[PDB]
């Protein structure tokens, strides 16, 4: 799920 | 602990017809994202516990936003892009019967009870904080936050509304017809994939992996 963990990381 | 304030505040910090509706939901999960990191506590849990829960209620979440938007207009759901998907035009495109749950069991509810943005917003947080949600490192941390906001809701519902008690329960009773639309809607959306003859961008997509 690349999107979504990179969006929450940030 | 959960003030309502800061839940109201995530609301207003968000501010074919198929195909259209695709784009917009996908539009929508960006959105989504920074939602969830606005509501009290959900920053602070494990991330693979935030990707659990959005990608466990990301369509709820959306299905309720765009509900509580079509209050202003009637037989019609607007989108977040500034785009108005008429009843007829879901019915000529065949897909009239969940748009016309959409607005039967959710839209005109909300308008009927009048549901503020900080009653959205406490319904939506109550389905983020889903503890049945499989694969949680900790479902009791997410039940308690779970109960924290529905205790803040209550409150808010007998302090703003003292002459309607039955309030904070109605607002719970349409999370049975959310989940329920929102099983369809995922439905539907897996025979776009399959059929293929839809266009689905990359976040829309990724919410449909396994
Ligand atoms: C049309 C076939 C059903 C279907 C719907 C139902 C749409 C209909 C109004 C009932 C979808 C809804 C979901 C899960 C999210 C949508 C988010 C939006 C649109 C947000 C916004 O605009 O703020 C996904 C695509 C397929």
């Amino acid at each position: 799920h690349k999107i979504l963990h990179r969006l929450l990381q940030d | 602990d959960m003030p309502v304030e800061r839940i109201l505040e995530a609301e207003l910090a968000v501010e074919d017809p198929v195909t259209n509706i695709c784009q917009a939901a996908d539009k929508q999960l960006f959105t989504l994202v920074e939602w969830a990191k606005r509501i009290p506590h959900f920053s602070e849990l494990p991330l693979d516990d935030q990707v659990i829960l959005l990608r466990a209620g990301w369509n709820e979440l959306l299905i309720a936003s765009f509900s509580h938007r079509s209050i202003a207009v009637k037989d019609g759901i607007l989108l977040a892009t500034g785009l108005h998907v008429h009843r007829n035009s879901a019915h000529s495109a065949g897909v009239g019967a969940i748009f016309d749950r959409v607005l039967t069991e959710l839209v005109s509810k909300m308008r009927d009870m009048q549901m503020d943005k900080t009653e959205l917003g406490c319904l939506r947080a109550i389905v983020l904080f889903n503890p049945d949600s499989k694969g949680l490192s900790n479902p009791a941390e997410v039940e308690a936050l779970r109960e924290k906001v529905y205790a803040s809701l209550e409150a808010y519902c007998k302090h703003k509304y003292p002459e309607q008690p039955g309030r904070f329960a109605k607002l719970l009773l349409r999370l049975p017809a959310l989940r329920s639309i929102g099983l369809k809607c995922l439905e539907h959306l897996f025979f776009f994939k399959l059929i293929g003859d839809t266009p689905i961008d990359t976040f829309l997509m990724e919410m449909l992996e396994a």
